[PDB]
């Protein structure tokens, strides 16, 4: 869970159970994949990029995989925007939960 | 080159567009008959007698 200013928060449920977002609390990002990520660690980096034509303000999301040894590996990139209506460079959408449920597995 | 994103604006026209109405108009048969009587005048016209007789 990410706070109005940015910092993390973990926590994990159970499979039958549905997320519900505390107050305070902007948005969260879980793992659609029935994979936990106990011998191989997965890990979140986000940054900023620029910002869309029409003013709304975009950032690359990006995931990696991390074995026990130390291997680190690229699995997927994003550009999201938090703005209702965002466009992406290839004029597709850029809102969070329809980009994710779109073009992403994990 | 106006591009946005992917895709390019080409050419911008203009058409005209007809919507009919069930009104009609036609011509009459009435004319034809003072063109023909007009027209054959000239089949008597430009022919001469040489010799009075």
């Amino acid at each position: 869970m990410f706070d109005e200013s940015g910092e993390p928060a973990y926590s994990a449920l159970p499979y039958g159970s549905e997320i519900e977002l505390d107050s305070g609390e902007a948005f969260a990002i879980y793992v659609d994949d029935g994979d936990p990520c106990i011998s191989p660690t997965r890990e979140l980096t986000i940054e900023t990029a620029t910002a869309d034509s029409a003013g709304n303000e975009r950032f690359l999301l990006k995931l990696t995989q991390t074995t026990s040894l130390g291997v680190v590996t690229t699995l997927e990139t994003h550009t999201v925007s938090l703005a209702e209506e965002a466009k992406d460079d290839m004029g597709r959408l850029c809102y969070l939960p329809t980009a994710l449920e779109a073009r992403s597995k994990y | 080159m106006i591009l946005n994103n992917q895709e390019w604006l080409l050419a911008i026209f203009k058409k005209k567009g007809l919507t009919p109405t069930g009104k009609l108009e036609f011509a009459t048969i009435d004319g034809i008959d003072s063109a023909l009587a007009q027209a054959l005048n000239e089949a008597f016209d430009s022919q001469v007698v040489s010799f009075n007789d």
